[PDB]
């Protein structure tokens, strides 16, 4: 399923911002 | 009616920005609440007022280091100046020989982050009642010549009545006109931005689409491991909905998640309108959110003032000042 490959992923967690 | 006189408040503090209404000592320093890549946002009791508040504090010499002055004077001069049932109240400001902070008021709630990846999905009704205080802010802010430009699941917090409170204002900017900054969280860019295009206030709008995505399907639209995986599916822009997406929701949100600026609602003639008149929004009552009068899906449960409970716990780091002031210069207006 998505969501079961979405949970396996590398970026489930919380997320940091871009910049300059 | 709001917006005639908020426009007026808002211009008013936007030039002659409150500054220094507070000192480190006149609060008990409790707990980190969130770390970023210039410091960290801490929980904090108010010695005299015994109010609890989120302090974010900033390290002056690493915004210099990497280039963030402008970006941390914007955020500052912005969060004072605003008002909105929807923004975070930023109660006091200043500064010592090493860092700059800026005190919050405290959303004991936690991210919408948080409860979004433990619940999996919300449903629709739940997700639209969040989105609409977005488009609502959203609404305000653009009103004001603002761009926000950080719009995620992490920097929403849920409050005691279950309605959002938008924090993290390090990439708003005011600005009549395009702006160029490579700015955000990978999820969330507009294809514009990824392109180096020079870009609008219509990166919120499309912003907005991931997050009523994500929050409904429980994963954003667009996820890989690496952001340049990431940024390719964006750029291609080939959405694919859940099967369980109601038809006005992917109607809603081909018409957000557009790649083609001009087409793309919230963008065009008629505005946020476009939006708000959306059939996916045909139940939602846009004065009654804006009220507060709606009574919210969640509520998050509360242990009392200054409970941590709902936020991810952090390692504590000492708040080092030295005795010699750092980057005097480049901060004199924060
Ligand atoms: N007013 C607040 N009340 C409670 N928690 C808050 C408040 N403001 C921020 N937080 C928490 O602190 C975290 C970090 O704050 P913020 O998002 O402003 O930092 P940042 O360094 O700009 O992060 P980013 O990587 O998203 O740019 C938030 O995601 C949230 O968990
Ligand atoms: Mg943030
Ligand atoms: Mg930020």
């Amino acid at each position: 399923t998505t969501y079961a490959d979405f949970i396996a992923s590398g970026r489930t967690g919380r997320r940091a911002s871009i910049h300059d | 009616e709001f917006l005639a006189k908020a426009k007026e408040d808002f211009l008013k503090k936007w030039e002659t920005p409150s500054q220094n209404t507070a000192q480190l000592d006149q609060f008990d320093r409790i707990k980190t609440l969130g770390t970023g890549s210039f410091g960290r946002v801490m929980l904090v009791k108010h010695k005299e007022s015994g109010n609890h508040y989120a302090m974010k504090i900033l390290d002056k010499q690493k915004v210099v280091k990497l280039k963030q002055i402008e970006h941390t004077l914007n955020e500052k001069r912005i969060l004072q100046a605003v008002n909105f049932p929807f923004l975070v109240k930023l109660e006091f400001s200043f500064k010592d020989n090493s860092n700059l902070y800026m005190v919050m008021e405290y959303v004991a709630g936690g991210e919408m982050f948080s409860h979004l990846r433990r619940i999996g999905r919300f449903s629709e009704p739940h997700a639209r009642f969040y989105a609409a205080q977005i488009v609502l802010t959203f609404e305000y802010l653009h009103s004001l010549d603002l761009i926000y430009r950080d719009l995620k699941p992490e920097n929403l917090l849920i409050d005691q009545q279950g309605y959002i409170q938008v924090t993290d204002f390090g990439f708003a900017k005011r600005v009549k006109g395009r702006t160029w900054t490579l700015c955000g969280t990978p999820e969330y860019l507009a294809p514009e931005i990824i392109l180096s295009k020079g870009y609008n206030k219509a990166v919120d709008w499309w912003a907005l689409g991931v997050l009523i995505y994500e929050m409904a399907a429980g994963y954003p639209p667009f996820f890989a491991d690496q952001p340049i995986q990431i940024y390719e599916k964006i750029v291609s822009g080939k959405v694919r909905f859940p099967s369980h997406f109601s038809s006005d929701l992917k109607d809603l949100l081909r018409n957000l998640l557009q790649v083609d600026l001009t087409k793309r609602f919230g963008n065009l003639k008629n505005g946020v309108n476009d939006i708000k008149n959306h059939k996916w929004f045909a139940t939602t009552d846009w004065i009654a959110i804006y009220q507060r009068k709606v009574e919210a899906p969640f509520i998050p449960k509360f242990k009392g003032p200054g409970d941590t409970s709902n936020f991810d716990d952090y390692e504590e780091e000492e708040i080092r000042v030295s005795i010699n002031e750092k980057c005097g210069k480049e901060f004199t207006e924060f």
